[PDB]
RNA sequence: CGCGGGGUGGAGCAGCCUGGUAGCUCGUCGGGCUCAUAACCCGAAGGUCGUCGGUUCAAAUCCGGCCCCCGCAACCA
RNA sequence: AAAUG
RNA sequence: CGCCUCCUAAAAGGUAACGGAGGCGCCCAAAGGUCCCCUCAGGCGGGACGGAAAUCCGCCGGAGAGCGCAAGGGUAGAAGG
């Protein structure tokens, strides 16, 4: 199933895994 | 040998048989399998 | 140094393979004869033409193996394909009295 | 599914410039991605009941695909464990399954790895591949920290068509593979 | 039966329907006559001993008495119960055969002298941890082990606390 | 509750929480509160994606430390692998190097004992 | 004073029927232990590696290269 | 009273023929419940004598059900087998801990032998003088855990001889079908005569009958 | 020249058939009791298991060759 | 109960 | 002191010695039938805990692996998994 990725550092990012519920305390941002 | 042991195998209630060889401890527990008659023909089979 | 062995052959001895041959397009069969190294029967599929199914296609020339097969002796054989795998592509032919 | 991020990336970002790169002629001829493997060798199916599937309903439980338990080929006496069943876990990647994972990896995944400045350079080395090793698991998203009794690093090797380091090396790195440069 | 010329000292035999082994054995063959073997015994059960002599020929009956590990697990009757940890089989052996049975311990692993799957001959390590449970606070004074029995220990050593003592002279050999 | 470098403390009030982390003593922790108003006294098991997120704003942009510190001092202590500085040359072999009494105690930094015999 | 001082009852292996030579159903051509020589034309094996006839005929030794060496045997036409 | 008009179905002088007491056997046990028809036999031999002592289990062709609750102590996918085998309770040396502290809700106990160790040597004295505890002649411990468990809910029960020199051992259920408790009594008998220990001097089953869970005990030929 | 057994912490002995475990007593060093020394009490360290090979997933252990060891024989002339 | 300098 | 393997044994078989050197008195209810699949040991890289071979990836590798046990013949176009 797709997803989101709900960092802290803005940046959501739309793809594909298991439950679009993701709370990615940190992306790509350093 | 001892682990080891003899036996044959009884028609289901009567006679013949065919007198293979177990082996205790490992696979053992008593053990029956399907196999011919010298009258009529297959059936299960049992120690003893 | 050998990918698949195949060899489902090599375990023939009861005279006259039904050879086949797994084209990602078309499939071919014929009728060998060793202990002679001569083919006696052969009967592409799309080296005929023919439909366009795959499958309803072997079937296809498998009977058309057969009918001209029988015409010449033939009628008792042994099957094959190295990959055969013996499934879907399966020609279970009706004449040619090979049987399987 | 069919597509991703990462994905069309790929197609329309690097497959250019690698050619215009290296120059390649034919089409195929160009480095593309053939399978990324990640296994994890635990060694504890000792004693207490090395249940240990949590690790594999995880290890799938990011990436889609429950795992395939591998075992012990000989036999040690040094480290206990022997002749066979025992410990082994690991999954192989391809397709779409390759690239849905290769996204978080790169984009929220090594991120998140203590220190990380990059991924070590070397790891390549004649190899039309690449390798690489992680200490935790919860790296990845799909994963919280609360749920996993134990740690649990992993190996993640991706088999590319490259032939040569160069060819491999700047795929990778016109994908979003950081590196330690 | 294996005659003796072909003893070693370990071999184990029967002899005078009592269980034995060989532990000294020399061959005899001086002046011209027949050769002879010179043994001396032990009971595999009592102690005693008894050196003897026999001619090359006669046969003397080897025994398999095995020492496997055993285990104890619980009282019953005027017996304990073992268990070989490797085929875990159960064995009743009565007070006597248990060397020390008592300054044992329910769960504790000792040795026994396996003679056609029943131990004559059961004992315990020279040493064992027990947790005396008795003992008045007040030097060399009388303490209950927690398997009953009673020994002598320092001072310092006071209920609860656990020791060692050696299952041959069931002598306090220091602390845990 | 991953902060700066994933350290995840919780259940109690994030002041304490804070000195859950190789780079923040009670000190840097209760000038990190008031530096975005949040409520000291709060369980780390509740608060805004907001303030945890300028929480871990500040904490990893404000100062260096675990990680990219913790590494970074034994680095210090390496420089002292110079020719000889008498700071090293204690550093090199487990001892102290702050001039403390050696005869006695100086236990810490010399593991638990070697005794030997006398004369 | 030995260790030794023993052996195993010699047990003649080999060809037992050379090539030309006209047999019977059933004669055991070859006995041996490998698959020194492998079973061919009319020429079946038995349990213990024993090359033995499949028809009256003739035997014929054909040698395979890296392939192993057959005993065929035409019956007789 | 109540058994005097219950007693009265009984011939105290006969023999029965098994078949007998089994018309019989449902005569004589009427209650509010379903009661276990028992089966008790004075065999000839010495307590005292620790090699005659009868440990030994046996699969019946009827009665017998998961009226059982059997725990599997063990490591590895052991534990997969025997819950699919029908493990009510599975896990290793953290179940002993179940026990081990207050726990005991069930009756079998199977085990592996890997894990056997731990078992009898922290469990020996609780589940020890209770005859839970795991034993090979009483097929309990092993690593063929699957057809083990699973075969505690068909029909294989113990007997092991008391102190007294007697063995008993529930044949099946009180409603049931007529020539099935008769014939799953020979199952019993012909099993436990296979067990005499060699140096049994006299006769062996001396006296061996037929009774129900509650109440009346026909005594019948062994040999019917 | 054979006959059997033996080489394990500093000493003297377990452990070896039933391969996964170093057990004991004394000694040693540390610390207490004494003015002190013993004794005694507390606690600790120490074994290429004679060597060189092989067998095993693994060997003190099973297997072989050597090296030292202890004891027994060498008779009819 | 309990040695010696 | 019977049985197996190798040498002696002189290119068929057979062949002695208080000649050289080793094994056996068992074992597997799967280590047996059959059908379908798979290919090794090692070696150089490459990789979290990881020896010097635990698990993974890439090549290179016709057999040096394996085939319960001695040795021999045999064998990956399987006798191996
Ligand atoms: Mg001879
Ligand atoms: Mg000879
Ligand atoms: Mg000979
Ligand atoms: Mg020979
Ligand atoms: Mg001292
Ligand atoms: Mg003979
Ligand atoms: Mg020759
Ligand atoms: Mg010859
Ligand atoms: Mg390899
Ligand atoms: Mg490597
Ligand atoms: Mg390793
Ligand atoms: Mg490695
Ligand atoms: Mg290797």
């Amino acid at each position: 199933v797709p997803a989101r990725i709900i960092c802290g550092c803005g940046n959501v990012i739309e793809t594909y895994s298991t439950k679009p519920e993701i709370y990615v305390e940190v992306c790509s941002k350093c | 040998v001892r682990i080891k042991l003899l036996l044959e195998c009884t028609e289901c209630k009567r006679r013949n048989y065919a007198t293979e060889k177990n082996k205790r401890n490992t696979p053992n527990k008593l053990e029956l399998r399907k196999y011919c008659p010298w009258c009529r023909k297959h059936t299960v089979h049992r120690e003893v | 140094r050998r990918k698949f062995r195949v060899r489902n052959r090599i375990k023939r001895t009861g005279r006259l393979r039904l050879s086949v041959f797994r084209s990602l397009k078309h499939i071919y069969a014929q009728i060998i004869d060793d202990e002679k190294g001569v083919t006696l029967v052969s009967a592409s599929s799309l080296a005929l033409k023919l439909k366009g199914n795959k499958t309803e296609v072997a079937r296809q020339v498998g009977r058309a193996l057969a009918e001209k097969a029988l015409a010449l002796g033939i009628k008792q054989v042994a099957f094959d394909r190295g990959p055969y795998k013996y499934h879907g592509r399966v020609k279970a032919l009706a004449e040619g009295a090979r049987e399987g | 599914p069919l597509d991703v991020a990462l994905k069309r990336k790929y197609y329309e970002e690097v497959r250019p410039e690698l050619i215009r790169r290296f120059g390649y002629q034919n089409v195929w001829e160009v480095p593309r991605l053939e399978k990324v493997v990640i296994n994890q060798g635990l060694g504890e199916a000792k004693e207490d009941a090395r249940i240990l599937e949590k690790a594999a309903q995880e290890l799938a439980l990011i990436t889609g695909q429950k795992p395939a338990v591998t075992r012990a080929k000989k036999s040690i006496s040094n480290f206990k464990l022997r002749k066979g069943m025992p410990i082994g876990l690991r999954v192989t990647l391809r397709r779409d399954r390759m690239w849905i994972f290769l996204e978080k990896l790169l984009n929220v995944a090594l991120p998140r790895i203590r220190d990380f400045r990059g991924l070590n350079p070397n790891s390549f080395d004649g190899r039309g591949n690449y390798n690489l090793g992680l200490r935790e698991q919860l790296i990845f998203p799909e994963i919280t920290y609360d749920m996993v009794d134990a740690l649990r690093g992993m190996d993640i090797a991706v088999v590319t068509t490259a032939e040569t380091d160069e060819e491999a090396r700047a795929l990778l790195e016109l994908l979003g593979f950081p590196f330690r440069k | 039966m294996i005659s003796v010329t072909d003893l070693r000292p370990g071999t184990k035999v029967k002899m005078d329907g009592g269980l034995w082994e060989c532990v000294e054995y020399q061959h005899q063959k001086l002046g011209r006559g027949g050769a002879k073997v010179v043994a001396k015994f032990k009971n595999l059960e009592t102690g005693a001993t008894v050196e003897r002599t026999f001619n090359s020929g006669e046969k003397l009956e080897d025994i398999y008495v095995e020492t496997r590990e055993l285990q104890y697990l619980y009282p019953e009757g005027e017996e304990m119960v073992f268990m070989d940890l490797e085929t875990y089989e159960q064995f009743a052996v009565p007070r006597s055969r248990v060397v020390g049975a008592e300054f044992f311990k329910e769960g504790m692993t000792a040795l026994g002298d396996m003679y056609e799957g029943q131990p004559i001959k059961v004992t315990p390590p020279t040493v064992v941890e027990l947790k005396v449970v008795d003992t008045p606070p007040g030097g060399s004074k009388p303490a209950t082990l927690e398997t009953g029995a009673v020994v002598q220990v320092p001072l310092f050593v006071e209920p609860g606390e656990v020791i060692k003592v050696d299952t041959r002279t069931g002598e306090y050999v220091g602390r845990a | 509750a991953r902060i700066a470098g994933v350290e995840i403390p919780r259940n109690k009030r994030v002041d304490v929480a804070l000195t859950y982390i190789y780079g923040i003593g009670k000190a840097r922790a209760k000038e990190a509160l008031e530096k975005t108003g949040i409520n000291p006294a709060t369980r780390v098991k509740d608060l805004t994606e907001a303030e945890v997120v300028r929480l871990r704003e500040y904490v990893e942009n404000t100062w260096k430390l675990e990680g990219e510190l913790r590494a970074e001092v034994a680095a210090n202590i390496k420089r002292l692998m110079d020719i000889g500085c008498y700071r090293g040359l204690r550093h090199r072999r487990g001892l102290p190097v702050r001039g403390q009494r050696t005869r006695t105690n100086a236990r810490t930094r010399k593991g638990p004992r070697k005794t030997v015999a006398g004369k | 004073s030995t260790r030794n001082g023993r052996d195993s009852q010699a047990k003649r292996l080999g060809v037992k029927r050379y090539e030309g030579q006209v047999v019977r159903a059933g004669n055991i051509l070859v006995r041996q232990r490998g698959t020194r020589f492998k079973p061919g034309k009319n020429v079946g094996m038995g349990r213990d590696f024993t090359l033995f006839a499949l028809v009256d005929g003739v035997v014929e030794f054909q040698d395979r290269g890296r392939l192993g060496r057959y005993v065929h045997v035409r019956p007789l036409a | 009273k109540r058994y005097r008009a219950l007693l009265e179905k009984v011939d105290p002088n006969k023999v029965y023929t098994i078949d007998e007491a089994a018309r019989l056997v449902k005569e004589l046990a009427t209650a509010k419940f379903d009661e276990t028809v028992e089966v008790h036999a004075k065999l000839g031999i010495d307590p005292r004598r620790s090699d005659q002592n009868v440990r030994g289990t046996v699969s019946l062709p009827h009665g017998l059900g998961k009226q059982v609750r059997v725990l599997a102590i063990a490591k590895g996918e052991k534990i997969k087998e025997a819950e699919e085998a029908g493990a009510d309770y599975v896990g290793g040396e953290e179940i002993i801990q179940k026990i081990l502290d207050g726990w005991m809700d069930f009756d079998a106990v199977v085990a592996t032998p890997d894990v056997m160790g731990a078992v009898g040597s922290k469990l020996g004295r609780i589940l020890g003088p209770r005859g839970l505890l795991p034993n090979p002649k009483a097929g309990t411990v092993g690593f063929n855990i699957g057809e083990i468990i699973r075969e505690i809910k068909a029909g294989r029960i113990e007997f092991r001889n008391d102190k007294t020199g007697a063995i008993h051992a529930p044949v099946g259920k009180a409603s049931f079908p007529p020539e099935k408790l008769a014939d799953n009594i020979r199952a019993f008998i012909r099993a436990l005569e296979a067990h005499k220990p060699e140096g049994a001097k006299g006769t062996f089953l001396r006296s061996v009958y037929v009774t129900t869970t509650m109440g009346p005990s026909v005594r019948i030929n062994p040999h019917s």
